[PDB]
RNA sequence: CGAUGCGGCGGCGUUAUUCCCAUGACCCGCCGGGCAGCUUCCGGGAAACCAAAGUCUUUGGGUUCCGGGGGGAGUAUGGUUGC
RNA sequence: UUGCUGCAGUUAAAAAGCUCGUAGUUGGAUCUCUAGCGUUUACUUUGAAAAAAUUAGAGUGUUCAAAGCAGGCCGCCUGGAUACCGCAGCUAGGAAUAAUGGAAUAGGACCGCGGUUCUAUUUUGUUGGUUUUCGGAACUGAGGCCAUGAUUAAGAGGGACGGCCG
């Protein structure tokens, strides 16, 4: 099931069998290569990058045309961000929870809620600081 | 009961049962292509399309972003892909 | 069944099930033996020769007895195939 | 025209290198070949006396030859005797490390350098044409395998004789029977 | 979450067994899975089994004849030494004339007798009867 | 097995936004996750009953808390928390 | 009726009011040898080491037996065996199973190539002064090659976005 709720929602993206590039694709790997780049310049995260090309451009999976993830791109290269995608959007939902609390002392759910988010960043930090992708000096404040 | 072929299952009861619970795994989703009325240019969607996106031919609305697929604009013909 | 002298030591080879292939028991009054006869390939008339299926209590009150015969009756060329 | 590895080329791919040689100059394929070049070519005997060639070619060209296999089959084909000619990827399989290895594995060997993944890429690159949709491993009562490959139905007259082929010479360079079908959708 | 899939596998069939179903769908599938069913089937109480292959992890459909009492997982795997080999082959199997304990050795998965006649302890993986 | 709540998917025909689509309200199916209900010799249980309280001598998926005849007793004392 | 094998917890005695969470336990597919090694263990099989007595157990008519270590043949021919000995520590095979890592701002592997410092203690029959190479190291300025290097994306999980819902 989920990590702090009680639901079992199955609901997630299948990829298909064909790892093959689809016929109609006119883009090669470079052509690809030079989207991300330019879209990444504008300030998007990988998700948001692999949606709008998925939608606008017709590429079904960046990572079967090219031969590497958008992450992965944007590491070889340096247009990666210093936070991972998953723990900045943690942190702002953290942030935006504890700037509501700060005027309401009553909201008791928001107070529990914060508690279960509080919960995810040091979750996840602890993996990023095991694969050495964080210093080891990295706290949450 | 007892006797079906797990393995060759009829091609209308595979499309039916869950696309993650399929004998082997297949997107329910698509590729098509559009032909805007006010427009010479073609452009390719995906079927449940989360943006809203734009033809930069004539600089008009496509498809809406909705709870499922997404709903294309009165005139623009949309076509299956392979 | 058999000691290394070799004759056999048993007082009866129980009948096994047609249809899940489990031991028909002692006690087992659910069971059934069914004789299906056999037709003259030219007038159609029952030339004196049958064929014997045993279903066993549990797939009589499942109710799966039904397609075991019909799927039996499949295998053994006695239902036209399809 | 023909790199061997071992500096020492056989009978048959310099007699195929000639049989290349004419494309160039004949056919308007001139701009793709001079940059391209086969590494080995062999002869099996499948479905007892046909006669199907083999042409190991590099990797990193690879891509380059599919574009132009489809083509390049018939050509070959027409050029010298009718037999079906296939192009194979010369895949270096690096062993499993051992408890007891050589002065040579300082590096982690890539998943790529791999026997089943060698072996899955092989199969890919004989049936480039079709392109794989489905697989099965069938398990038999005295324990030996069968691989039941799925095809497409877009190029089915492309390749439907050439079943007896691809199930003769798999065999040869994997040690696995396998066979062809192709479902409806 | 999932842990010892063997022990979702060895279930399933058990209980499609007991149902009395023809055919039985493993998920996924694993090597420890393939040869611990190859030893069933060797023996003959299953037969022949496809393995559907998704490229995440393979499904396993198994033919079943109307053979097998229980197959059981032993979790966790416990280290079985030849002298302790008549004290698990005492305990689990129901009769000394059949049933089979599958070892993982060194020399790989098998079943108790084979372990006795090439002289090996190993990891006990299940049984089956 | 028939309902029901939220979302999605496909399809005759009624109606409203005049009409065409397109959205609502219905109608007939399907898929996933929930609140449940009816039926059943799947199978359990001392039974009452339970599709879980089933897959248990054919006894091992992972892990936490926790009972050991009835009283004395949630008592005495000690510690700790609290005006 | 203390349950590891092997018990219970709806009503017989019993699941914390509820959620988070560190330690603890458990954890999804996938990879077929050149005197030094090979990535290191756990596991398993073998070997030596391990006091007798005791226990199992060979031989032996204590008159039988519990015992005892004696005895038997007409000066002789005998016996005083053998096994087990948790765990851990040593020793040599196996490599299924289970942990761990081998190259990701390439100071990565493998090949021949440029120089800085020092040194081996053979050498100009032996002997005193300079300069050497060979034998052997760290530091580097480049070059060729790797089929050059990232398995999959769990009907595991986090996060993103879309239209709702209460």
């Amino acid at each position: 099931g989920r990590m702090h709720a009680p639901g079992k929602g199955l609901s997630q993206s299948a990829l298909p069998y064909r790892r093959s590039v689809p016929t109609w694709l006119k883009l090669t790997s470079d052509d690809v290569k030079e989207q991300i780049y330019k879209l990444a310049k504008k300030g998007l995260t990988p998700s948001q990058i692999g949606v709008i090309l998925r939608d606008s451009h017709g590429v079904a999976q960046v990572r079967f045309v090219t031969g590497n993830k958008i992450l992965r791109i944007l590491k070889s290269k340096g247009l990666a961000p210093d936070l991972p995608e998953d723990l900045y959007h943690l942190i702002k939902k953290a942030v935006a929870v504890r700037k509501h609390l700060e005027r309401n002392r009553k909201d008791k759910d928001a107070k529990f809620r914060l508690i279960l988010i509080e919960s995810r960043i040091h979750r996840l930090a602890r993996y990023y600081k095991t694969k050495r992708v964080l210093p080891p000096n990295w706290k949450y404040e | 009961p007892l006797a079906k072929d797990l393995l060759h299952p009829s091609p209308e009861e595979e499309k039916r049962k869950h696309k993650k619970k399929r004998l082997v795994q297949s997107p329910n989703s698509y590729f098509m292509d559009v032909k805007c009325p006010g427009c010479y240019k073609i452009t390719t969607v995906f079927s449940h399309a989360q943006t809203v996106v734009l033809c930069v031919g004539c600089s008009t609305v496509l498809c809406q972003p909705t709870g499922g697929k997404a709903r294309l604009t009165e005139g623009c013909s949309f076509r299956r892909k392979q | 069944m058999q000691n290394d002298a070799g004759e056999f030591v048993d007082l009866y080879v129980p009948r096994k099930c047609s249809a899940s292939n489990r031991i028909i028991g002692a006690k087992d009054h659910a069971s059934i033996q069914m004789n299906v006869a056999e037709v003259d390939k030219v007038t159609g008339r029952f030339n004196g020769q049958f064929k014997t299926y045993a279903i066993c209590g549990a797939i009589r009150r499942m109710g799966e007895s039904d397609d075991s015969i019909l799927r039996l009756a499949k295998a053994d060329g006695i239902v036209s195939k399809n | 025209i023909v790199k061997p590895n071992g500096e020492k080329p056989d009978e048959f791919e310099s007699g195929i290198s000639q049989a290349l040689l004419e494309l160039e100059m004949n056919s308007d394929l001139k701009a793709q070949l001079r940059e391209l070049n086969i590494t080995a070519a062999k002869e099996i005997e499948v479905g007892g006396g046909r006669k199907a060639i083999i042409i190991f070619v590099p990797v990193p060209q690879l891509k380059s030859f599919q574009k132009i296999q489809v083509r390049l089959v018939r050509e070959l084909e027409k050029k010298f005797s009718g037999k079906h000619v296939v192009f194979i990827a010369q895949r270096r399989i690096l062993p499993k490390p051992t408890r007891k290895s050589r002065t040579k594995n300082k590096q982690k060997r890539p998943r790529s350098r791999t026997l089943t993944a060698v072996h899955d890429a092989i199969l890919e690159d004989l049936v480039f044409p079709s392109e794989i949709v489905g697989k099965r491993i069938r398990v038999k009562l005295d324990g030996s395998r069968l691989i039941k490959v799925h095809l497409d139905k877009a190029q089915q007259n492309n390749v439907e004789h050439k079943v007896e082929t691809f199930s003769g010479v798999y065999k040869k360079l994997t040690g696995k029977d396998v066979n062809f079908e192709f479902p409806e959708f | 979450v999932r842990m010892n899939v063997l022990a979702d596998a060895l279930k399933s069939i058990n209980n499609a067994e007991k149902r009395g179903k023809r055919q039985v769908l493993i998920r996924p599938c694993s090597k420890v899975i393939v040869r611990f069913l190859t030893v069933m089937m060797k023996h003959g109480y299953i037969g022949e089994f496809e393995i559907i292959d998704d490229h995440r992890a393979g499904k396993i459909v198994v033919n079943l004849t109307g053979r097998l009492n229980k197959c059981g997982v032993i979790s966790p795997r416990f280290d079985v030494q030849l002298k302790d080999l008549e004290k698990w082959q005492n305990n689990l199997l129901p009769s000394r004339q059949f049933g089979f304990i599958v070892l993982t050795t060194s020399a790989g998965i098998m079943d108790h007798e084979e372990a006795r006649r090439k002289h090996t302890g190993g990891k006990i993986l299940g049984f089956f009867f």
